[PDB]
């Protein structure tokens, strides 16, 4: 099936700053990508759908970008509040469903 | 309001059978399919089973193919996983979602409401 | 980094450039930003220019022109120093001087180089020529060895083809599922074309670029494609239930939006005669697949005939045409074909008859034309983009192609139509290397 990699497996940032996580896809999927994001212990959440619309009641400081077969996570300026494991996917048809691995954020 | 429950996890030796539900409240099922999404400790998300429930329509991950069985009712507004013999690779959290359908928007928010999960664990001790 | 650069006889001047041909972005055209080296020596009391002459050509007459002095540089207009000219100019020594250039739109093509051509002159064309030399005033006499002139194109380029392309792969998949053997090629086929058709809702039909997003005719045009994402999903449906032939019958369905969009958005022609001594009329019906295509790309013909007389289609004839019309004052107009098929397909009466017809129009074949327009390797001329307001009287060369279905019928003029096309090309330290 249709595999999607993510390349920064554990990133480190503090309060403020602007951090980005990608992620590629294998096949051309039509901005069919969602970002999700899970604290520890928790349901995931989802951000950002179509890779570039941001849900109802998530914080305006997201955003994602499409090009080709590369979509970017960017959070301006992160928060305490902003640290879980962030997870790729698409959504192409209902049996073509993969996640990929997990990114991490952490304080430096 | 909108939100999803499920229930049925447990302790099940290997080669045994264990049956979990996704029940839903604050809307019907047969507007949205419902999926089935598995957690390991320490791994990432991975994408069960899943149905339609206006067509009758079901599909299985690669893994548990052959195995596993989804069916859903409507009255009772309840999606059901039936689980065959574990092989004890599967003992992970296990959370339901939902998706709408094609036209519009409801198919473009897709897994806008999860649940929030349940254990299964396999094991001999 | 690549610039060029053509010295002189005498050795008394240098130009460089950082490109060859110069792209026209309809709106603008890319600016020339040369650099000139001089060595004062020799012109020690004499000065140089820099001069650009758009002309066509014994009969020799211009278009556009414009001069520019290189030192000394007092009254620096375009004084915004363009990145390359600077670090040309301070990569080489203090003696080298900036000039730039800024063109309005003109024709860029050239006719074939045949003994006695169809207009005024022999060996004509149209062409821009960059040019250097050396003086004290603009009216002496020049010397050749102390001068430079080059040689540079005005390009123009095919706007985008996602939806093109979309298209092609939809079909290609459509194809590839009709001889398909097993489930996982028709899986596989089906999600590439549902990717397809996600991805091509989303862009806009040439035919609606002025209309508003929120157009009724957009809203039409994404309906069109929600349905055919339905009907692709009900096809991978049942492929993965597993019915394969099913699924290729479910898949079929597909045509119908196909044919519903081609009648729409695609080029189109149909005519109808009846002769006497019959009692129904004789259709006839084409249609291009594409409104762009690229030089050596295949062109497609889709061709249909319902007859309802009593006479019989003895063969069929597709062809495609160049259309040269030379916007000068002589508005002189004449046509060349190109390429030519000439296959024996017969139609009985009271019968239908339908196939697709690929030609693929190129030069090797039309060496010998008389009057065929060229490029500037030369190849065939890209059509001309229309005018945006612009007096057709002083274009210069307009090019533009069509594609005729010609049907030949028994017991005897015959019945044809006409689709036009357009066909363009796509969009792709330093040392100096000769231009
Ligand atoms: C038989 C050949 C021929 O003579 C053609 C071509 O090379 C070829 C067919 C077409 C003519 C011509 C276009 O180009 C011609 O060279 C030219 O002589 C023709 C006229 C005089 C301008 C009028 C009709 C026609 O436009």
């Amino acid at each position: 099936d249709i595999q999607m990699t993510q390349s920064p497996s554990s990133l480190s940032a503090s309060v403020g700053d602007r951090v980005t996580i990608t992620c590629r896809a294998s096949q051309s999927v039509s901005s069919a990508v969602a970002w999700y994001q899970q604290k520890p212990g928790k349901a995931p959440k989802l951000l950002i759908y179509s890779a570039s619309s941001l849900y109802s009641g998530v914080p305006s400081r997201f955003s994602g970008s499409r090009s080709g077969t590369d979509f970017t996570l960017t959070i301006s300026s992160l928060q305490p509040e902003d640290f879980a494991t962030y997870y790729c996917q698409q959504y192409l048809y209902y049996s073509l469903v993969t996640f990929g691995q997990g990114t991490k954020v952490e304080i430096k | 309001e909108v939100q999803l429950v499920e229930s049925g996890g447990g302790l099940v030796q290997p080669g045994g059978s264990l049956r979990l539900s996704c029940a839903a409240s604050g809307f019907n099922v047969v507007d949205f399919s419902l999926h089935w999404v598995r957690q390991a400790p320490g791994k990432g998300l991975e994408w069960v089973a899943y149905i339609s429930s206006s067509s009758g329509s079901t599909s299985y991950a690669d893994s548990v193919k052959g195995r596993f069985t989804i069916s859903a009712d409507t009255s009772k507004n309840t999606a059901y996983l039936q689980m065959n013999s574990l092989r004890a690779e599967d003992t992970a959290v296990y959370y339901c979602a939902r998706w709408g359908y094609w036209p519009g928007e409801p198919w473009w928010k897709a897994f806008d409401y999860w649940g929030q999960g349940t254990l299964v664990t396999v094991s001999s001790a | 980094t690549r610039v060029f650069k053509k010295a002189s006889p005498n050795g008394k001047l240098t130009v460089y450039l950082g490109k060859r041909d110069f792209v026209d972005h309809i709106d603008l055209v890319d600016p020339v930003d040369g650099v000139v080296l001089v060595d004062p020596e020799y012109l020690k009391e004499r000065r140089v220019y820099v001069t650009l002459t758009c002309a066509f050509r014994t009969f020799r007459k211009d278009l556009f022109v414009a001069n520019v002095q290189s030192f000394p540089p007092a009254p620096e207009d375009k004084k915004p120093l363009t990145r390359l000219q600077e670090r040309l100019i301070k990569k080489l020594g203090e003696h080298a001087y900036p000039f730039t250039f800024e063109i309005p739109p003109n024709l860029p093509c050239s006719v074939t180089l045949q003994p006695g051509p169809e207009d005024t002159g022999k060996a004509c064309g149209v062409d821009y020529e960059v040019k250097a030399f050396c003086a004290e005033n603009l009216e002496e006499k020049i010397h050749k060895r102390n001068s430079v002139r080059l040689v540079i194109r005005k390009v123009q380029y095919a706007p985008e083809a996602d939806l093109e392309d979309n298209w092609e792969t939809l079909n290609d998949n459509l194809k590839v599922i009709e001889k398909a053997d097993n489930a996982a090629q028709v899986k596989d086929a089906l999600t590439k074309m549902r990717a397809a058709a996600l991805d091509a809702q989303k862009a806009t039909p040439p035919k609606l670029e002025d209309k508003s997003p929120d157009s009724p005719e957009m809203k039409d045009f994404r309906h069109g494609f929600d349905i055919l994402v339905g009907q692709i999903d009900d096809a991978l449906k049942l492929a993965n239930e597993g019915k394969v032939k099913e699924a290729q019958a479910a898949a079929e369905q597909l045509k119908t939006t196909r044919n519903a969009y081609i009648q729409k958005y695609l080029p189109t022609a149909e005519t109808t005669r009846q002769f006497l001594m019959s009692d129904k009329p004789l259709h006839l019906e084409a249609s291009l697949d594409k409104e762009i295509y690229y030089h050596g790309e295949p062109i497609s013909v889709n061709v249909h005939v319902t007859n309802n007389t009593n006479k019989t289609v003895k063969k069929i004839k597709i062809s495609v045409r160049q259309y040269a019309d030379i916007c000068l004052f002589n508005t002189a107009q004449y046509k060349c074909p190109v390429a030519m098929e000439e296959a024996d397909d017969t139609v009985a009466p009271s019968s239908t008859f339908c196939k697709v017809y690929t030609l693929t129009p190129f030069l090797a074949n039309n060496r010998e034309k008389r009057g065929l327009a060229l490029d500037g390797d030369t190849n065939l001329a890209s059509s001309t983009l229309l005018r945006e307001g612009a007096n057709r009287e002083i274009l210069g060369i307009i090019v533009s192609y069509k594609v005729k279905v010609k049907l030949v019928v028994s017991r005897g003029s015959d019945v044809a139509v006409e689709l036009p096309f357009t066909l363009m090309h796509p969009k792709p330290d330093i040392v100096f290397e000769d231009f």
